[PDB]
């Protein structure tokens, strides 16, 4: 238990009452917003995994704020809609390619976008869309490809471009993993049904 | 997972030893099994795969052959591993079709004594490495 009271009060009331989280957002140097405890999660991952969408889009009005891409991929397992619309209306996603390509290859990622915890992330190759055709939320897919999220086809096993020999050289396994979620969210029927004309 | 596999060869000993409360220990030893089969299946790098496969040389896939651990050896995270062994030095035959490996073994029956008396200078050569694959083993 290394975070301060007053912090602590902050997270357990975005965890659990709006004006507590309006007043200690409000006028306050201190109580920093991508504060998290020491092995729990941030405020807006505790804001996004039980629902709450006003105390959300609190959370999201700070300019400067971590953990954005791990609430939305939390918010896409599951049935939480509104919450997901909050998250997309963050200007993060609209000036950057955070949204359409996957965590794993989407840049330098220096910064924790879709960090979880400590230093995992669901696998790293997964994108918000392929998430939300693995657990078929025909809402969220048709609203990520709205966005223009859309899976990008796997290429041929016997693919010779240089992306494919460089993923094969190192993790071969990591390759054929990422190659099977990417087929398991393309053969999703909400993907199947929403993504392409004649079905 | 070394754990659970060791717990899971003595729950199987004393369901031996009992056979009065055998199916108890038998469903305790599966328990184990399952156990490790699931920590197995979260892997999702190639160095959990690994790390799991072998602790701190396939030491944890050597240790479930032996506590007949089916599921954990059987599982796709398991067998790709070994298969890249298997066809170590040789990438573009694990590819090929069951009659080009018939064909192969035809070969290597016929070229065996030339073989043979080539090592001699083989692991000098490339043909070393082609020869000492686990695959090429089992074929000669
Ligand atoms: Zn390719």
């Amino acid at each position: 238990t290394s975070l301060t009271a007053e912090e602590e009060r902050f997270l357990d009331a975005a965890e659990y009452n709006i004006p507590v989280v309006r007043k200690m957002l409000e006028e306050s140097k201190t109580l920093n917003v991508n504060c998290v405890d020491y092995m729990g999660q941030n405020a807006l991952q505790l804001a996004v995994g039980n629902e709450h969408l006003e105390v959300t889009e609190l959370l999201l009005k700070k300019e400067n704020l971590a953990r954005i891409g791990d609430a939305l991929l939390l918010a896409i397992s599951k049935g939480y809609v509104r919450i997901v619309e909050a998250i997309l209306n963050h200007p993060g996603f609209a000036a950057s390619k955070r949204l359409t390509l996957s965590p794993c290859e989407q840049e330098l990622q220096d910064d924790d976008f879709y960090a979880y915890d400590e230093d995992g992330t669901f696998s790293p190759d997964i994108t918000p869309i392929i998430l939300a055709a693995h657990c078929q939320k025909y809402e969220v897919v048709h609203m990520l490809l709205m966005k223009g999220a859309r899976i990008e086809r796997p290429h041929d096993y016997f693919c010779k471009c240089g992306d494919c020999m460089e993923k094969q050289r190192h993790d071969s396994f990591s390759h054929s993993r990422s190659r099977i979620n990417a087929y398991k969210g393309l053969a999703s029927p909400a993907y199947l049904s929403l993504s392409s004309e004649d079905p | 997972v070394l754990t659970a596999l060791e717990l899971s060869n003595e729950l199987a000993k004393l369901a031996n030893i009992e056979k009065e409360f055998k199916n108890d220990y038998r469903k305790l030893s599966m328990q184990c099994k399952d156990f490790v089969v699931g920590v197995l299946d979260l892997c999702r790098d190639s160095e959990e795969v690994e790390a799991i496969l072998n602790g701190d040389s396939l030491s944890r896939v050597k240790l479930a052959i032996k506590y007949e651990v089916k599921k954990f050896v059987a599982h796709p995270n398991c067998q790709q591993q070994l298969l890249t062994i298997w066809y170590e030095n040789l990438s573009g035959l694990r590819e090929q079709t069951i009659a080009i490996k018939c064909l192969v073994v035809l070969v290597v029956a016929l070229g065996l004594p030339f073989l043979a008396i080539g090592y001699w200078i083989a692991p000098c050569s490339r043909l070393g490495k082609i020869l000492r694959s686990p695959f090429m083993k089992f074929v000669a």
